[PDB]
């Protein structure tokens, strides 16, 4: 019945891992800092209308355990009736938290909901929560588990993407992200992180390397650092895809998503909720959908998830003005760009996670808010957002400027 | 960098033949080494010289040239730090810790020679060394008392202490309460590593330890344990299972100790300690600096810096003392009465080294008065703090006697006889002809006017009031009440004596209720009125404890006898209706007479607002809720807290206007150390200008909140004209 | 627009902690075992219509990390497009997973969704994921954190519930649960747990003590085992509730919820999805809502959450036939029973977690399925389900028999 509108979409600057700025900031503060700014923007808003606070977090351990979404509600002084839920759908945790928030508004049982995510990877590493797929030999053997860094090299091997092809895309991301900061496209949504005294800690995506050259990207080693340094996964994937002889390892540290900290918040509510609170709807969510593909290759989920969203929204590829896919691996974007013929002037127009970083629980909401601003800056009408989820999952979302 | 940006040089350089630098700190602008701008520039120039000449340097020795090693920091600067100066305070402590961090990671053994006191920033410099050798001398203290001023150890104290002992042992024993340690206790807990006999053995032994360290442990030479690979924090990190189980109880137990009082300093220390343990050392230091900047720019830390530093130095300087009077040495001391007061008075007077003639109504009572001094002398020896030889000889200086002929030769009398108008003039008239003519006729008095009591002697110019506080041994305040006929030399003679027994004096002009009894009365009276208004008793005890008081008011109304408060109201009702004016009684007087009617008149009579069994308090009286219908009014707790604090503050301002007190330093110190006013306010008078409510901050915010309490609780909360609109 | 119907609601028997039966069963198997039975009940169902699998889990660490809902999808042979999300809203994780699944169906963007929860407390203890409220001293001091075992004793102290009053309720739960198994009320929904060979491991809620007597409950000690054994929380709570002098510690191991393993699954979909799959709707979800109250007392959330649901559904207390509140602590139920005058013939008619156990992530779905069967057995019309969430949260749900 009711239509779900996006009223605000902010994020923190993504801070690098090694000697990063946000290493001293506990991930709870990053969310509170964003709640403080939503207060500073709407001091007359009745926070009691806010019925839920949904946050994505892929490693809910230590600083991020114990329902951090509820901890942010209490530590920030929000009303006790604001609830707070943490959820984990791997990389799409941030976008699913927005999709879940949007669906709660459509049912009518919730009036106004904050959604987003948070991930402080410099403090809580990836995979710290353990896992059933990877650490139970019964199921690890049954469903052929392969880390994403190898499923991404396989996509390049099957589709014929060379080391020059993937490094060429990484250079494109570093540039458009540098053009975005220079053009001031991120000025209104990136909220600088500060301490308890007001002093600045971070005011820019410090993982960016705007001086990246095509030659510097070829000097790097193939991704042999975390899980790919183990033996076995090379041959395990080729048992599933029997028609492939050799895996061409093309992904490095320059063409893969960086490891950064950060957080994002999205304010979603019904039409009557925004009018009653004196809010202006900036975008409308048209459709969401979940699909998936082969979990061995693990990173082809966005292609069927996008077609399912376009079908339910009654639209095609031509009706979309901007495409935004998470840059977890360069070949995942190029695979998505080949399955559906998409022009580069529509795909990640303001750079992506290769340059700016990939905070797991928050990336879904971050790239969502990126498309909200770029829809207004270009005065375009529609935008589509998907991600490549682990385990071969896929989540896609269509927003429409209002 | 190592500099802040033309001050003096406060550090002397001296290198020996083996390549061991001796950094002797000698600040010309004072008698002690302070962490001021002259130090930062002088230390920055010394840190840079160590790195540029590291090829020929093998060890470092940090020494001092003054009496004390290094004490505190620039309080005059920290107290002026506005909230907009948070950037400069952060940069300054980051500059200081960067000097210490470079001194740490120098790859060369660094030893500290602590000759005297190492307090505040002084100990923070010693913790940056890889070895600490201190000298055992009477007066050498080593601690981090930054929390006592609303601050925290910002020079890496929190970061390095937690690194040495863990979160629990460091916060409990060193950081939370600002504990000072003797040189023997410091080595026992790990602060100091080795001790020596005299200060002349410090520098020669510190260098001998470096040659030992370089020859025996060449790799670990100049590397802290937390700078090594396989370092494990004692007690674990917030992620290990051992500490993560009891970590939720750390903030809870801290709130049990503070009773919910608004003191952000101990809370900030615990956060920096735990948050610092979750990251590396450099990130922990930066986190530590953020919390230190938050305290200095706050209001509570300035209230404590104003009272516990600038006001205490002014009283020991002689502010409330006639500046144009010399010194009259005291020979013998006479003490009349030997109760709980006369016994403690004779103890602190002899512990300083003065002959005492303790007299009472008998000869056996003087033994119980001398025995209370010997009961504390057992603890003086059982604790091993005394010499057991010269200390046990101090008891021979006290001469407990009953014959008035023993007062022959006494030049200072302190009458601790019980309060009675005719009894005081009778005992004093008996003893004033025996003691010397130039003897001070001090008299510990509760509320009786000295102007009336001074007529009981001949030389009224030597008669004065010397009010102590029970227990006399522990309480540090002495309230000197100046009568009308009291000479200004008698004030100076007692003012010197109070500084001689190690206590803090204040001067009060003779007024009804003096200053201590008058102000603390409004505190308990505001609580009794709340009970009569129909407020739950448990809220009143929570309101008192959360305000910052050491003892809740209803508990205090039982300590101080409840029938005692009755005749206090009868004496003031007698001092107004005799003058014809209409006496407007306080609403608390009804609640008192109601309890007196029910036979519950304090802990002494066996039962009061609480219930007592064999002299031990055991919970509130259950019938209290039914007698006053507790629960018919549930006001906001902050209104309860501000009612008790404003009453003492408003009554204090009236004491300054009426001339009861002279300076505001005596009001702040007197209210804190006498009637237990919350230390976070900085005193009953500092609470006026340091008020931080929801309507602003300062004197102007006070008046609005006071006029808000007046239109909702009574016109008695209206501010006087001295600070009026 | 669309109405969300419940088609199936099954659960495993809850196994005790000390030398329990399910200690050898990894929590992933418990979910797969329930998926196997949903297959055995509808072999002709098109699992490709299933668009999402939402599971609640309060400790997503080790065996329960890495999005266990997705692991259950892959290990059970479900379609790769079935998705899978894990979420944590403390004790109400299971019910929120059903509420979220219901709201996704109302929006129309999802057709058929499995929801439920899983918690193997014998293997993954409570609080193993750490936490921001309890292990960060900055916020633990700010928001006055008090473990539930003390917030429950405070509710009894304020409302005047004696040690005999709470132990009397615990005896009532042990009996009605024993009457339920004797009467066979749990025969069709409790799915026995078996091994890979088919041998039985557990076929009954083995935490039950049907021979519990009123005297045996008084012989127990006050709850001083886990977090209450620490000092401080006794006085911390009395700083907030200043009008209370002494906390009366009445809750023990006999009147508190037991620590057990188990899992639950709920099948939710639209009307056209069930008709197209040959399914019969057994219940309809009328309304859900989230509210809360004071997080210091921490356990008064269900009272405002219930009134919000009744208001949105346009109903009152008289329109409900069965009330089911989670028995986390006996005084929480008695407080809920006093704030709203509710007859005992409507409140937890088939016993509760005091007798049968409290699997954190799964309890919300378990007590939901309990009310689905009891609505049919009594041929009643409506039922209401709430829980007492940590941090002072509250979730309530109304179902209607179809």
């Amino acid at each position: 019945s009711e239509e779900a509108f996006i009223y605000e979409a902010i994020r923190t600057p993504r801070g690098k891992q090694k000697n990063g700025s946000l290493h001293e900031v506990k991930p709870l503060s990053l969310v509170v800092g964003l709640i403080d700014e939503l207060r500073k923007r709407h001091p007359d808003l009745d926070e009691n209308l806010i019925s839920d606070v949904i946050l994505g977090c892929v490693s809910p351990v230590g600083d991020q355990g114990g329902d951090i979404a509820r901890a942010a509600v209490l530590a920030s002084g929000m009303p006790v009736t604001s609830g707070g839920v943490q959820l984990n759908r791997f990389a799409a945790s941030g976008l699913e938290a927005v999709n879940t928030a949007a669906q709660k508004v459509r049912s009518g049982w919730d009036d106004l909901v904050l959604a987003g995510g948070v991930e402080s990877m410099s403090r809580v590493p990836m995979g710290s929560d353990g896992g059933a797929m990877g650490l139970d030999p019964a199921t690890n053997y049954d469903v052929m588990f392969v880390p994403q860094s190898i499923g991404a090299d396989l996509i390049a091997t099957i589709e014929g993407f060379s080391r020059e092809d993937v490094d060429a895309y990484a250079l494109r991301s570093q540039q458009k992200a540098a053009e975005a900061w220079s053009g001031g496209y991120f000025a209104k949504s990136v909220v600088p992180v500060r301490d308890q005294n007001g002093l600045l800690i971070l005011d820019h995506d410090e993982h960016m390397r705007p001086d990246t050259t095509k030659e510097g990207l070829a000097k790097l080693k193939p991704a042999f650092e975390g899980l790919a340094a183990l033996g076995g996964f090379d041959d395990v994937a080729l048992q599933k895809y029997h028609w492939v002889e050799k895996i061409n390892h093309v992904h490095t540290g320059g063409n893969s998503s960086g490891i950064v900290d950060g957080a994002a918040l999205v304010m979603i509510g019904s039409a009557a909720a925004g009018k009653l609170q004196g809010l202006t709807p900036r975008a409308r969510i048209v459709a969401t959908a979940t699909s998936g593909a082969d979990p061995v290759i693990m990173l082809t989920g966005p292609t069927p998830a996008t077609r399912k969203v376009l079908d339910r929204a009654g639209l095609t590829v031509d009706d979309i003005d901007l495409f935004e896919l998470n840059e977890a691996f360069a070949s995942v974007v190029l695979k998505f760009q080949k399955d559906l013929n998409i022009p580069d002037e529509k795909l990640n127009v303001n750079g992506g996670a290769i340059a700016m970083g990939h905070p797991l629980g928050a990336t879904g909401a971050m790239i969502l808010g990126t498309m909200v601003d770029e829809l207004e800056r270009r005065n375009a009408r529609r935008a589509l957002i998907t991600l490549c989820i682990g385990g071969g999952m896929g989540v896609a979302t269509i927003i429409e400027r209002v | 960098s190592h500099h802040h940006h033309m001050p003096d040089n406060t550090i002397q350089w001296d290198k020996d033949a083996d390549g061991i630098v001796t950094l002797t700190m000698d600040d010309p602008s004072g008698s002690t080494n302070v962490m001021n701008e002259a130090y930062i520039e002088s230390m920055g120039k010394a840190v840079d010289r160590l790195v540029a000449e590291k090829d020929s340097i093998t060890g470092v020795v940090v020494a001092s040239a003054k009496k004390t090693f290094f004490a505190g920091g620039d309080v005059k600067t920290m107290i002026q730090a506005r909230p907009e100066d948070a950037g400069d305070v952060f940069n300054t402590v980051e500059t200081i810790k960067r000097q210490l961090r470079t001194l740490e990671t120098l790859g060369k053994p660094v030893v500290a020679a602590i000759n005297g006191a190492a307090l505040g920033g002084g100990l923070e410099i010693a913790l940056a060394c890889h070895h600490r050798i201190a000298a055992d001398v009477k007066g050498s203290q080593l601690g981090l008392p930054e929390v006592t001023l609303g601050l925290l150890p910002g020079g890496g104290g929190v970061t390095r202490t937690v690194r040495m002992f863990g979160i629990q042992n460091a916060f409990v024993s060193v950081l939370a309460q600002g504990t000072r340690f003797k040189p023997a206790k410091a080595k026992e807990i790990g602060l100091v590593d080795e001790l020596v006999a005299t200060v002349e053995e410090l520098v020669p032994a510190a260098k001998a330890w470096i040659k030992e360290e370089l020859k025996a442990n060449p790799d670990g030479a100049g590397v802290q344990p937390w700078d090594k690979k396989g370092y494990k924090m004692p007690g674990g990190t917030p992620s290990s299972p051992g500490l993560a189980a009891i970590l939720p109880s750390f903030p809870s137990n801290l709130r049990k100790q503070l009773k919910g009082a608004p003191m952000p300093a101990p809370r900030a220390i615990l956060a920096a300690a735990v948050e610092g343990a979750q990251v590396d050392f450099d990130t922990a230091s930066r986190i530590e600096s953020r919390y230190f900047a938050s305290l200095v720019t706050g209001q509570v830390a300035k209230n404590m810096m104003q009272a516990f530093f600038f006001d205490l130095q002014a009283i020991n300087a002689g502010g409330s003392r006639p500046e144009g009077i010399g010194k009259t040495p005291i020979k013998r001391i006479g003490v009349l009465g030997a109760g709980m007061m006369g016994a403690g008075i004779a103890y602190v007077s002899a512990k300083a080294g003065y002959e005492v003639v303790l007299k009472d109504v008998s000869l056996e009572a003087a033994a119980k008065g001398k025995g209370y001094s010997e009961k504390l002398e057992a603890k003086a020896l059982e604790r091993g703090r005394t010499t057991q030889e010269r200390s046990d000889a101090l008891l021979a200086r006290i001469t407990p006697t009953a014959d008035a002929a023993d007062f022959k030769g006494v030049d200072f009398v302190i009458e601790a006889v019980f309060e009675n108008q005719e009894l005081k003039h009778k005992v004093f008239g008996e003893i004033e002809d025996i003691v010397e003519p130039n003897a001070i006729l001090g008299s510990n008095t509760s509320t009786l006017p000295i102007t009336g009591l001074a007529t009981g002697v001949k030389r009224q110019e030597d008669f004065i009031g010397i009010a102590f506080f029970s227990p006399v041994d522990k309480m540090p305040l002495v309230e000197i009440i100046k009568g009308e006929k009291t000479s200004d030399e008698a004030l100076a003679r007692v003012f010197d004596y109070t500084l001689a027994i190690g206590k803090t004096p204040i001067v009060v002009n003779d007024s009804r209720g003096f200053f201590t009894s008058r102000v603390i009365g409004t505190f308990v009276n505001e609580a009794l009125a709340m009970l009569g208004e129909g407020v739950e008793p448990a809220s009143i005890e929570q309101a008192g404890s959360q305000a910052g008081y050491p003892a809740p008011p209803l508990q205090l109304s039982d300590e101080l006898n409840l029938e005692l408060m009755h005749k206090i109201a009868v004496a003031t009702r007698k001092g107004v209706e005799d003058a014809g004016g209409t006496y407007q009684p306080h609403p608390a007087e009804a609640v008192v007479e109601k309890m007196i009617e029910l036979g519950r008149s304090g802990r002494l009579k066996g039962a009061g607002f609480y219930e007592y069994a064999d002299g031990k308090r055991s919970g509130l009286w259950p019938g209290l809720r039914e007698t006053f219908k507790s629960g018919s009014s549930q006001p906001p707790l902050q209104d309860m807290i501000d009612r008790m604090l404003f009453a003492e503050a408003l009554e204090t301002q009236k004491c300054l206007d009426e001339g009861v007190l002279t300076s505001t330093a005596d009001a702040n110190i007197g209210s804190i150390m006498g009637i237990g006013f919350p230390p976070w306010t900085g005193g009953s008078a500092q609470f006026i200008v340091g008020y931080s409510g929801p309507a602003g901050t300062g004197k102007a915010a006070f008046v609005a909140r006071a006029r808000e309490l007046a239109a909702a609780y009574g016109d008695r909360f209206l501010p006087p004209e001295s600070l009026l609109s």
